[PDB]
């Protein structure tokens, strides 16, 4: 009856086990919204859509700070600083990628509504396994805890990226130490 | 349920397998309130007016007909066949075709029996039974596609840059 996560707090009624990740931490009863278009499905594709927007983003600024920009692309080690360099002489590549991103958000919208309508697809599924990393059940639990934890580390991670960059216009490690 | 094209959407509903060139792709549901015949006929007048367009481009970027007026640009040479009076004559001829073309997609979508895009023109075969002709359907949807999405890369970047056949 009681939260996992809080023992001091009822158990969320929409919340029972079923998603990965899910101990009950619901303080605020936001699964229990109904209204505007949302409900628990879409906040867990909303959850999971942040969760590998995160992971990307933290990726691509630890690869880029570490390991060096790719071979043409401007330097700097300021992440949040860099992109408008990259946009001063690439304008077209951000364009592209800024249209592609639309294109696939307005198909994934289009997706989440309809599998919310006539329910056959699970929240965040967009049968992407071109690897057959997933196909068997017992493993594709454990792969979705660990997506699902590895997106809200990542979520929080990249968070503190931006501000970090935006704020001391410094790079990520460079803040670290 | 799951159409061939978007794993993860629905059936587009009005697109089951009797069209050429039909994997399920209309995830903005244009099918769902406007004729199939129609969309179909826009979509091979596209094709074939975009691989017309791209051919003449690229070509006359690199032939030009004698006389000075066709010494100019594929990109700038828009401004000057309308003066010349030479992109006239392709509106007339073209307007000519187009109102026949209202009356064929009026009869078609009034029964007849016209499939879509389908003016019988056919001096030579190449097409001479069932599965021929709905092979070579599905290469001048695919042609037509890729020549308009070609023709759009072409424009696009002899605009942002004037550059001659290689745009990039
Ligand atoms: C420009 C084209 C475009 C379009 C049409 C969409 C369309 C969509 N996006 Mg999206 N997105 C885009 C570009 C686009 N995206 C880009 C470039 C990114 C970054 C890579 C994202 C990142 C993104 C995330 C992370 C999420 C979406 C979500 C959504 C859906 C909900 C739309 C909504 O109600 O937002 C309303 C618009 C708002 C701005 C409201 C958000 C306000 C919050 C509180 C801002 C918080 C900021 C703080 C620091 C919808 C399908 C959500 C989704 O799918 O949920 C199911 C979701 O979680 N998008
Ligand atoms: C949220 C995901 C995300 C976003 C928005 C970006 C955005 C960017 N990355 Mg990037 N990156 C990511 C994830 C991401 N990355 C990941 C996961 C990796 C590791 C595989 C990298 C590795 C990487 C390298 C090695 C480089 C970039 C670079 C860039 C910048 C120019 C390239 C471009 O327009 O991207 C779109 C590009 C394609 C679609 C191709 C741009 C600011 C370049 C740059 O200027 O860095 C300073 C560069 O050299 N990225
Ligand atoms: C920690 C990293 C991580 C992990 C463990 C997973 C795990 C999973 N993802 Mg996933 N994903 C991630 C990052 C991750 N993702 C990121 C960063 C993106 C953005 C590009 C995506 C985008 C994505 C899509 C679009 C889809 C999945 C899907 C899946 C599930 C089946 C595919 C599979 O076995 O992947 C195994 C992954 C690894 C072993 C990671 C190796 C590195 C599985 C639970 C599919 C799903 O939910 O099907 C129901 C699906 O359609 N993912
Ligand atoms: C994900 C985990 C994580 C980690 C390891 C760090 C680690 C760090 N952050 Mg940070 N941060 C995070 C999340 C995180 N943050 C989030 C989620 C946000 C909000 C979006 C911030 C917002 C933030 C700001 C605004 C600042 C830091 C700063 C710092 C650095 C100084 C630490 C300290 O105690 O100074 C005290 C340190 C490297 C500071 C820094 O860069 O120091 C120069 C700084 O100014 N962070
Ligand atoms: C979308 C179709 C299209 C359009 C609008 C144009 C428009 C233009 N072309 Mg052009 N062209 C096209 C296709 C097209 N072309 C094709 C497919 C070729 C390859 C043979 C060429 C080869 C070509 C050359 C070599 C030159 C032009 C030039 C020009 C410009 C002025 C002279 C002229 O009209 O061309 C004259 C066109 C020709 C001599 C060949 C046209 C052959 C046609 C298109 C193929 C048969 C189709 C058939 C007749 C359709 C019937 C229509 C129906 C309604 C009856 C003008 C901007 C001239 C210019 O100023 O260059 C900058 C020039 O020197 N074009
Ligand atoms: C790759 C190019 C290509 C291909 C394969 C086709 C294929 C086809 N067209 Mg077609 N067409 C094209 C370009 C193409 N078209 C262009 C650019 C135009 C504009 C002038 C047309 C205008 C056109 C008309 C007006 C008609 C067809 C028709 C046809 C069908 C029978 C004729 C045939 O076998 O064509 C053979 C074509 C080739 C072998 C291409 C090579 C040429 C060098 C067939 C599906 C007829 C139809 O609808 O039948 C059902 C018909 O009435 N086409
Ligand atoms: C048909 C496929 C196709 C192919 C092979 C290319 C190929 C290329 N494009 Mg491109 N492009 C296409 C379609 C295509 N484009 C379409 C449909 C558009 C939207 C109208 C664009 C818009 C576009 C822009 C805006 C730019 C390119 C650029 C480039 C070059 C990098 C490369 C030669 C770049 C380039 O080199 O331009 C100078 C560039 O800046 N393309
Ligand atoms: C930003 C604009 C908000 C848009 C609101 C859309 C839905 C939000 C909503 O209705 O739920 C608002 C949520 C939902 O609140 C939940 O409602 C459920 C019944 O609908 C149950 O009663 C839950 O117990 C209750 O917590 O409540 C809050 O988040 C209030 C927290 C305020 C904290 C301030 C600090
Ligand atoms: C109606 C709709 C879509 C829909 C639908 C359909 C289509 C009807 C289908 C369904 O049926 C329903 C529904 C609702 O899904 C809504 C569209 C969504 C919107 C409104 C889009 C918003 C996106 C905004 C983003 C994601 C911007 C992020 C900005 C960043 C900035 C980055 C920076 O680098 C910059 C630039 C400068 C640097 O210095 C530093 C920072 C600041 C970090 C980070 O990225
Ligand atoms: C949209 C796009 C790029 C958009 C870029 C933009 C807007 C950038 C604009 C800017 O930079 C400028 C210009 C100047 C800056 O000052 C301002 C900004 C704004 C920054 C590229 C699309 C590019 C689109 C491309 C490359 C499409 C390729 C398609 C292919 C290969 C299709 C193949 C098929 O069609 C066949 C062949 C057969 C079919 O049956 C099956 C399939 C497979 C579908």
């Amino acid at each position: 009856e009681r939260s996992k996560s809080l023992p001091f707090l009822m158990k969320p009624k929409n919340l029972d086990g079923s998603m990965a990740g899910d101990v009950g931490f619901d303080p605020l009863g936001l699964s229990e919204i109904n209204d505007v278009g949302v409900d628990l499905y879409w906040l867990r594709e909303a959850e999971l859509k942040h969760c590998r927007l995160g992971m990307m983003a933290a990726a691509g600024i630890l690869f880029v700070e570490i390991l060096g920009p790719a071979p043409g692309f401007p330097a700097g080690k300021s992440q949040m600083d860099v992109f408008w360099k990259v946009y001063a002489e690439k304008p077209s590549l951000i364009g592209a990628s800024l249209a592609a991103i639309a294109i696939l958000e307005v198909i994934s919208g289009v997706a989440t509504t309809q599998g919310r309508q006539n329910g056959d697809r699970a929240p965040g599924d967009y049968n992407f396994d071109p690897l057959g990393f997933g196909k068997d059940p017992a493993k594709f639990k454990d792969l979705q805890l660990k997506e699902v934890k590895n997106g809200r580390l990542a979520m929080i991670a990249a968070a503190g990226m931006i501000l970090q960059g935006v704020s001391t216009h410094q790079g990520a490690l460079e803040n670290l130490s | 349920e799951k159409s061939k094209a978007v794993p993860f959407l629905p059936r587009p509903a009005a697109l089951d397998g009797s069209v050429v060139g039909d994997v399920g792709f209309d995830p903005v549901g244009f099918t769902s309130w406007l004729p199939l015949s129609y969309l179909q006929e826009a979509e091979i007048k596209h094709c074939r007016i975009a691989m017309l367009a791209t051919l003449g481009w690229i070509v006359a970027d690199f032939v030009h007909l004698p006389g000075a007026v066709h010494e100019v640009s594929s990109l700038a040479a828009h401004d000057v066949a309308v003066k010349s009076g030479a992109l006239a004559q392709i509106l007339i001829w073209t307007s000519i075709a187009e109102a026949i073309s209202v009356i064929a997609i009026s009869q078609m979508l009034e029964g007849s029996g016209r499939q879509p895009g389908d003016f019988k023109f056919d001096p030579l075969n190449f097409a001479k039974d069932e599965k021929s002709l709905k092979k070579m359907q599905l290469s001048e949807l695919k042609n037509g596609r890729l020549a308009m999405l070609a023709f759009s890369g072409i424009v696009t970047q002899a605009a942002l840059t004037g550059h001659a056949f290689p745009y990039m």
